[PDB]
């Protein structure tokens, strides 16, 4: 049974050519002293080295291209662009260069917001969040892309799985096993990564006592995993996002779960 | 079964032609046991490995398939003697105290499992009493069949068979008949051994008549067989206790 | 894979002629050893096998679950051949493979470790009582033999089944090594034969488990993710060291 076909992306995709355009491309402003050529190019060949598979860019860098338009692309929407944003990155390397996972980090975000100025129009959008951590916990896998299959019997199907749930993969299936079935669970083929959860809380110093400040979760997946420490302040990448803990889906219950894909300790 | 008419027939010439000289030991000991309303033998295994060999090489094979086979065998005996015909007697329990090895708490590990090990220590509490079953007739939901279930020893779900379902079965407890069941908990003697860890207990099940044969706290060496149970508390892990046969006592104790 | 067999031909010549510090084969005298004490842990040096070839080295970082089932097996013949017998005692012996750095410590772990054997320390927690794990499965029929499982048992009969002591001891990171501004996280540890029982509480011991997740098993509901869990299944166990 063919596909026909996918659609449309739209926007997305001149979100990934802008992009890849924009980590090609200088990216430069200083001239004579440099600080010159290129500096994203090198930024991947100097990466070539550790090949520890993260990038790290400027979001101020980004903003001067098209004068932040195409940094709003970005911004509010930016979730819809994950899926983009990475596989995008790839067509570069592949051609640049010679076992895949690439964590995206943005940094250097114009205004820090703290959690009380928290929103629910702020959500799929990079926030950065300034605070002290609480309850950091102990690293463990996360499913990421997996194979659970078959899933009656000889299936072997590796796809997506990508989202949280994790139920479930087999549906849909093979062509053709029809299950239904087992899941069936298999960890060999399935590659895993990071995380650790911190509870961020609001600094003390800002809080008007009598406050009672209000933590939140923000999980941190990445290489940027362990780089938070317990009883100090951190600036992370936003990504607000929901997760499940109001309406029924018919033939829920949500709250905001901080995401954070970059770290540092300023502060 | 006739595999099993072969080992009762063996546990019936066990009995009825064994000579100490020459008074014979157990078919007096089961006489001098109905008569006082004991109901219960006790075999001693030196006698019993000088008999046969071989019944003593497949009593500590797979014992708790054999070991009832060896209760119906005796008192399938003593309805020949304490009774003649042409009840009710209670199937008798045996109770067996052996010298073999001592095999200390701590070296219990595995391996063993379902083969009898007589060991020692001194016993923490005693819990209290509260019954099996033994032969338990059961009734349908539905279709009212009267099944009369012989259930044994040594956990047994009750059988679906002749919607009907899925287990339409009733016990009767109107006719039920009802054994006793302790659980003894010991604790290995402080002796050896301890080194600086608290010493570990086994929990374990005596039953019929050898319950309240032992006050808590006195020392005693036990026979038994080593089996496992279940027991939510995985994966899987079963937790190990030991069953008891039969209780011996320490000098004197009484 | 076949041709691992291949691989055993050759591991079975380290196994009893090799030799050092002037002869006298150290893993005969192992063999010997129990051998005459028959505790069923045959114990073979990295150092050594790293000597001989960096690449089954290197098939140990990379895969030891299948290739331990292949060198023990083997392991079992070169007894077989030096006391031709032991079909009475254990059939199975398990390699202890001594240190293995790596030396990764606790706080410091990936996902790259996953399925690869790697070295752990720290103190001992409360450990757990011996429980007797299922194992092998035999019945007098009546299916046959079923193996189950580390750890899943999906997807009960028993007659004379293997039992094989089980202990689950909880495995903390030494206190003096902390870095500062940071918790002792912590790792589960499972023990398995003879391994049992070596353990005690308050002590720190070195060991060269291999690093082990399933199943998601089970949080579901607190995390937001699909995360499993992290359990090293054990393999040595030593004093510091």
């Amino acid at each position: 049974l063919n596909h026909v076909k996918k659609v449309d992306d739209v926007t997305g995709e001149k979100v990934r050519e802008a992009f890849e355009q924009f980590l090609e491309d200088f990216s430069v402003q200083s001239t004579d002293t440099g600080e010159v050529e290129k500096v994203y190019r090198a930024q991947i060949e100097f990466m070539k080295i550790y090949d520890l598979n993260t990038i790290y860019i400027d979001y101020q860098h980004l903003s001067m291209r098209e004068n932040g338009a195409l940094a709003m692309a970005i911004s509010e929407q930016y979730y819809r662009f994950l899926p983009f944003l990475q596989k995008g990155l790839r067509r570069v390397v592949r051609k640049y260069a010679p076992e895949r996972v690439f964590q995206i980090s943005f940094f250097n975000l114009p205004t820090v917001h703290r959690i009380r100025d928290i929103r629910s129009e702020k959500i799929g959008s990079l926030l950065s969040i300034s605070g002290t951590v609480t309850r950091t916990s102990e690293v463990r896998p996360e499913l990421y892309k997996a194979s659970f299959t078959c899933d009656m019997c000889r299936a072997i199907v590796d796809n997506v799985e990508q989202s949280f749930k994790y139920t479930e993969p087999t549906f849909c299936p093979n062509p053709s096993c029809e299950n239904r079935a087992f899941w069936t669970l298999n960890v060999t083929r399935s590659r895993f990564l990071d995380w650790q959860k911190v509870r961020i809380q609001e600094n003390a110093n800002e809080i008007p006592t009598g406050s009672m400040p209000r933590t939140l979760d923000v999980i941190l997946r990445g290489d940027s995993v362990e780089r938070a420490k317990p009883g100090d302040r951190c600036k992370f990448t936003g990504v607000e996002i929901v997760v499940p803990d109001k309406p029924s889906s018919t033939l829920l219950t949500y709250k905001i779960s901080f995401l954070a894909c970059h770290v540092i300790s300023i502060g | 079964d006739d595999d099993n008419t072969e080992i009762i027939k063996s546990f019936k010439n066990f009995i009825l032609e064994f000579r100490l000289d020459s008074q014979f030991i157990y078919r007096d000991q089961l006489r001098n046991n109905i008569l006082v309303k004991n109901y219960s033998l006790t075999v001693n295994m030196e006698h019993l490995i000088g008999y046969n060999e071989d019944i003593y090489k497949k009593l500590s094979d797979e014992p708790s398939d054999i070991i009832p086979l060896f209760e119906t065998a005796i008192t399938q005996v003593a309805k020949r003697i304490s009774i003649l015909s042409r009840n009710s007697l209670p199937t008798f329990q045996l109770i067996l105290n052996s010298n073999a090895n001592q095999i200390p708490l701590r070296d219990l590990d595995s391996e063993h499992v379902s083969k009898i090990v007589r060991l020692s220590g001194i016993i923490i509490s005693t819990s209290v009493l509260s019954s099996r079953a033994t032969y338990l007739s059961i009734m349908c939901r539905n279709c009212r069949h009267t099944t009369s279930i012989t259930i044994n020893n040594f956990t047994v779900s009750l059988p679906r068979s002749c919607n009907c379902g899925p287990d339409p079965y009733i016990i009767i407890h109107e006719s039920s008949k009802f054994i006793d069941q302790q659980f003894l908990k010991l604790q290995e003697i402080p002796e050896l051994v301890p080194v600086g860890e608290m010493p570990r207990n086994l929990t374990m099940t005596c039953d019929r008549y050898l319950t309240n044969k032992v006050i808590p706290g006195t020392r005693v060496t036990i026979v038994g067989i080593y089996s496992i149970y279940n027991s939510k508390n995985g994966v899987a892990i079963r937790t190990p206790y030991i069953k008891i046969l039969g209780i011996q006592s320490d000098v004197e104790t009484s | 894979p076949n041709v691992s067999r291949t691989i055993a031909r050759e591991l079975k010549s380290f196994l009893l002629e090799y030799t050092d510090e002037t002869g006298r084969s150290v893993y005969g005298a192992r063999i010997r050893t129990l051998g005459e004490m028959n505790s069923e842990s045959l114990e073979v040096n990295y150092r050594h096998l790293a000597e001989s070839k960096a690449i089954l080295a290197l098939f140990l970082a990379k895969c030891p679950e299948e290739m331990l089932k292949i060198f023990d097996l083997v392991a079992m013949e070169a007894t077989e051949l030096h006391y031709p017998d032991y079909a009475r005692i254990h059939s199975e012996i398990h390699v202890r493979i001594s240190d293995f750095p790596t030396i990764y410590s606790l706080r410091e772990l990936r996902e790259s470790n996953l399925s690869s054997l790697v070295r752990v320390t720290g103190v001992v927690t409360r450990r757990t009582g011996v429980f007797p794990q299922l194992k092998y499965v035999k019945f007098n029929c009546l299916l046959g033999p079923f193996f189950q499982d580390s750890n899943e048992e999906i997807r009960v009969n028993g007659e004379k089944t293997v039992y094989r002591n089980y202990q689950r001891v909880t495995l903390q990171e030494a206190p003096g090594t902390v870095p500062p501004g940071r918790l002792p996280r912590h790792r589960e540890v499972i023990l398995l034969a003879d391994l049992v029982d070596v353990s005690k509480p308050g002590e720190e011991v070195e060991v060269t488990g291999i690093y082990k997740n399933n199943y998601d098993g089970n949080l579901n509901a607190k995390n937001g993710f699909p995360v499993f869990a992290t359990i090293i299944e054990a393999n040595s166990i030593k004093r510091r060291e």
